[PDB]
């Protein structure tokens, strides 16, 4: 109903937004006393320093912490420090038996990829017959994957086809 | 008395309007602070009005309006005002009264918390099971009896709005094998056994034995019986079956967690 | 000094218990006078009261069972009192238990012969 | 409504001896429970991902340390 | 006489049966309703006043218990004190087990004669079941 | 048409599908099953207006640089690669098709990477004069890129050099580099750094 007020906050288009003050603050202090209500103080720095500079993404970071002991990571030649953030040069140090380190480079944290590249593959899987079944075993899942991630996905189908493909 | 709950909803309403008149005239006070791009900040304003609106939500107490007006001047308080003079000390009485609702509330909320029972075990009157079980009897709709045809154990049976009658045995306390019949019942000469039903019914006193087995405390079996009755009471309508259709099965019929809901659900 | 990471605190989990049992019901009794309105206000106070209770009873059985621990570690041997204990009292109860059976067997044998000489 | 026909050929028998051999470990309970329960426990897991992959990172499966 | 894990046991259900009687107390302070308000004039009102006057004395004497037993498991700590075995937990008695030994034994001779005691009473519970 | 086939070709080529993930034991199809999907989609096109086939060429990149899926992605360029390798789908349409409308430059390093790698494969797309002309888009792929971008994507965007660097030295066998000269005119006039 009371649309008046609405289409005069709509006129307030000059610069000397003042005039509502000596307007409106005399009648508002005059029934309402409260001069001070906050008298605590506020003066606080917003920016001063905040950065990590000696680390990768820390994305990649929380997200490895929480992988299975079994797996363990380690730092390649330094190719991936900050836009490719990731050499997963990982061993599956465990009960069941091991194999060659995956590469496994994916990309910035915004992630229009995954992992897998298979660099080093090409002497590391056609040389041993075994290996070379667990590499076909290891794409075919890989393939069947819809839009795999960073660590957690391929490492774990990594792992499940390299101890599946014994038979 | 709900009424009182519903002036103090119109209170709060007030209350709330003249905050939200203070803190539109407030803002008007101000100013953009910071916008760089558009005063789109005005629009704050129209919401303010919603706000203002939310008058109109105290026009909803003319719906709850016309609470009390009778004559009963005050409920026999005055003793000492409307009363002797000089009998003033009065107030004491409001002010037990006060303090007696707010015990209750306080152990209401202290008991309905205190779930979370702490002791491990305990390690280091046929009348008065008559007397309960009359004194469950005082709910409507509700007409039970018993006769103790053999034994010295109760023999109890509920009838609520059909002839759908339910028998169980007690042992003063935790009545447990029960047994319930639609539509006949206690042949021969007193209470029978034949358990016949529908395979629904049959499937009612799975779930009467199951609560029977699950709603057992360690002691003080006037709850546990309250439990009990307030359980089969509530299968007084057998009309509706939320989270599915009303034919998931034969029947459904569950409520377990005090709603009832399709069978076949868990 | 309390708001910060660090908090030097002693002298607690002994008392403390009883404290925080008598907190939540001085606001019933006490030589103030007690406003007559009251609107879920104490359903947040004996909420906080009731779970700092459990808190510190927790507390209290944790230190009696890090003590039964250590105890149990270090000396057995009251562990196989107390082992020896618990059977003397389980074989008293089950005497008594037996001397009742026998005594209301017997009292049903003498009202059974009496029923029987008719 | 119609069954969706998606079979996906999940089976594992008769190589789930196999499975079990490598475990530690008279009806047939000790393999037609896991096959039941496999699924039993990962369709509401697998509906979670489906409905979440909106906001981030929806990866399935990290079981709890093995 | 050092009974000191049956002390420590006794302090754990000492505390229990504190928290136990709070519950009880509060389940009894609920249902005191007013005094003149149908029947129970001062009967059952002064019943349940000298009930929580025992419940609290018997709660005084639990407190004071408790301090006690608390002061002596203080006074305990005589010889390996440290005693690192908390954060460390893994990962003659002859006679005292000859002693249980033979209670086991008397407890399973015990054990078939409640056997053949429950195996009349269902019998007796069978002609019952012939009764009329 | 176009429409329906592509339809067709996402419903073959999208055989991924997380049906019950969970670590059960539900049970090298990247060779065979990849020749028959070419097969399919050859004897599809094969019949479908073959005139317009190169607008459905590029079509064929809107499928492309849809899914993430580096191995997927590296699969679908090699089964492509051998398709091509058959006489059907002309090298120089499929690479034109390719290397614009979804360069990304720096927004997807890797499809960046796997696009470079298979167009050194394909780099002999053998044709008449009028090849060097691609390679202009790809110097304009080079303009568009400061040399400040990040210390890690340095050997990763390295394709773009090393591709360059083969036709370059290659055109003693690969095509006359005066045309070379004069397509790199383009990038520069007569000194421009």
């Amino acid at each position: 109903q009371p649309l008046l007020d609405a289409v005069l906050a709509n006129i307030r288009s000059p610069v000397f937004n003042h005039s509502l003050y000596r307007t409106f603050v005399p009648a508002m202090m005059a029934i309402h006393g409260p001069p001070i209500v906050s008298p605590v103080v506020c003066s606080r720095k917003r920016r001063f320093e905040e950065d990590e500079r000696q680390s990768i993404p820390n994305v990649l970071q929380g997200e490895v912490a929480r992988l299975d002991p079994k797996f363990l990571v380690n730092l390649d030649p330094s190719h991936c420090s900050n836009n490719g953030t990731v050499h997963l040069i990982c061993k599956l140090d465990d009960k069941d038996l091991p194999s060659v380190p995956p590469l496994e480079l994916s990309v910035p944290a915004d992630y229009p990829a995954q992992s897998p590249m298979w660099i080093d593959r090409q002497w590391q899987y056609d040389a041993n017959p075994f290996l070379q079944s667990v590499h076909r075993c290891m794409t075919s899942r890989l393939l069947q994957l819809p839009d795999k991630h960073s660590v957690t996905a391929l490492l774990n189908t990594w792992a499940q086809s390299i101890h599946q493909a014994c038979l | 008395g709900v009424n009182l709950e519903a002036f103090s909803q119109a209170i709060s309403a007030i209350q709330a309007l003249r905050s939200s008149v203070s803190r539109v005239f407030d803002c008007l006070k101000d100013g953009m602070r910071n916008k760089e791009t558009l005063e789109g900040r005005e629009k704050a304003f129209i919401a303010n009005f919603q706000d203002n609106l939310h008058s109109v939500n105290r026009d909803l107490n003319e719906l709850e309006r016309l609470s009390n007006l009778v004559g009963k001047p005050s409920e026999n308080h005055p003793l000492h005002n409307s009363g002797l003079l000089s009998l003033d000390p009065y107030s004491q009485l409001l002010q037990a009264y006060k303090w007696s609702n707010k015990l209750q509330y306080h152990a209401g909320l202290a008991s309905g918390l205190l779930n979370q029972q702490s002791l491990k075990r305990s390690a280091n009157p046929q009348y008065v099971d008559d007397v309960i079980s009359r004194i469950d009897r005082m709910f409507p709709e509700m007409s039970i009896h018993l006769s103790r045809p053999n034994g010295t154990s109760a023999m109890l049976l509920v009838t609520l709005g059909k002839v759908l009658k339910v028998i169980v045995v007690m042992r003063s306390l935790f009545i447990d094998r029960t047994i319930v019949k639609g539509y006949n019942t206690e042949d021969g000469k007193l209470d029978i056994w034949s358990k016949s039903s529908y395979q629904v019914f049959q499937k009612v006193t799975d779930h009467a034995t199951t609560a029977l087995l699950h709603y057992q405390l360690p002691q003080m079996p006037d709850v546990v019986v309250r439990s009990f009755m307030t359980w089969l009471r509530s299968y007084i309508k057998l009309f509706q079956a939320p989270c599915q259709r009303c034919g998931k099965f034969l029947q459904d019929g569950l409520p377990p967690t005090w709603r009832d809901f399709r069978t076949l659900e868990a | 000094a309390a708001p910060g990471a660090p908090r030097p605190s002693n002298s607690t989990l002994v008392d403390e218990l009883e404290s925080s049992f008598e907190a939540c019901f001085a606001s019933l009794v006490s030589q103030d006078y007690v406003n007559g309105t009251d609107q879920e206000e104490i359903r947040t106070g004996v909420d906080q009261c009731i779970q700092k209770f459990l808190d510190i009873a927790r507390q209290t059985e944790c230190f009696f069972l890090q003590k039964r621990l250590q105890l149990s570690v270090q000396k057995p041997d009251q562990v196989i009192k107390e082992d020896v204990s618990e059977l003397r009292s389980e074989l008293q109860r089950k005497d008594a238990l037996v001397q009742k059976h026998l005594t209301k067997l017997r009292h049903w044998q003498q009202v059974l012969e009496d029923i029987n000489v008719q | 409504s119609p069954v969706m026909a998606l079979l996906l050929q999940q089976f594992k028998d008769n190589i789930q001896d196999l499975m079990s051999y490598t475990k530690t470990g008279c009806a047939f309970n000790k393999v037609l429970a896991h096959f039941v329960a496999m699924c039993d426990t990962n369709m509401p897991f697998v509906g979670l991902r489906l409905e979440l992959s909106n906001l981030e990172i929806p990866h399935q499966g990290v079981q709890v340390e093995g | 006489e050092v009974n000191t894990a049956t002390l420590c046991r006794i302090g754990q259900e000492t505390v229990q049966d504190i928290v136990y009687r709070t519950m009880e107390i509060f389940q009894l302070l609920r249902n005191m309703q007013l005094p003149n308000g149908v029947t129970y004039h001062t009967g059952t009102y002064q019943d349940r006043l000298t009930k929580l006057q025992d419940h609290l004395r018997q709660l005084s004497i639990l407190f004071r218990k408790l301090r006690l037993v608390y002061d002596k498991c203080n006074e305990n700590c005589g010889g390996m004190d440290p005693i690192p075995v908390e954060q460390l937990i893994p990962y003659e008695r002859r006679e005292i087990v000859e002693v249980n030994k033979k209670l086991k034994q008397k407890n399973q001779q015990l054990k078939q004669i409640m056997d053949q005691l429950r195996n009349l009473i269902w019998d007796i519970n069978a002609m019952l079941a012939m009764r009329n | 048409m176009e429409t329906q086939l592509q339809s067709i070709f996402e419903e073959v080529v999208k055989t991924e599908i997380i049906e019950e993930a969970f670590p059960g034991m539900f049970m090298e199809d990247e060779k065979t099953k990849l020749i028959s999907c070419l097969a399919a989609f050859r004897q599809f096109w094969s019949g479908l207006s073959q005139e317009s086939h190169e607008q459905c060429v590029q079509w064929i990149v809107k499928f492309i640089h849809g899914q993430h899926s580096p191995k997927r992605i590296s699969f679908l360029y090699d089964c492509l690669a051998m398709a091509v390798e058959t006489g059907l789908l002309p090298p120089r349409m499929v690479c034109e098709s390719l290397i614009n409308s979804d360069s990304l430059e720096w927004e997807r390093t890797q499809l960046w990477a796997l696009t470079f790698k298979l167009v050194r494969k394909i780099i002999g797309g053998v044709d008449y004069k009028g090849v060097r002309d691609l390679l202009k888009a790809i110097l304009e792929k080079i303009l568009t890129i400061p040399n400040t971008v990040s210390s890690a994507v340095v050997q990763q965007l390295l394709a773009a050099r090393e591709v360059i660097a083969y036709i370059l030295e290659r055109n003693a066998c690969l095509l006359p580099a005066y045309f070379a000269v004069t397509e790199i005119r383009k990038l520069y006039p007569e000194g421009k750094l």
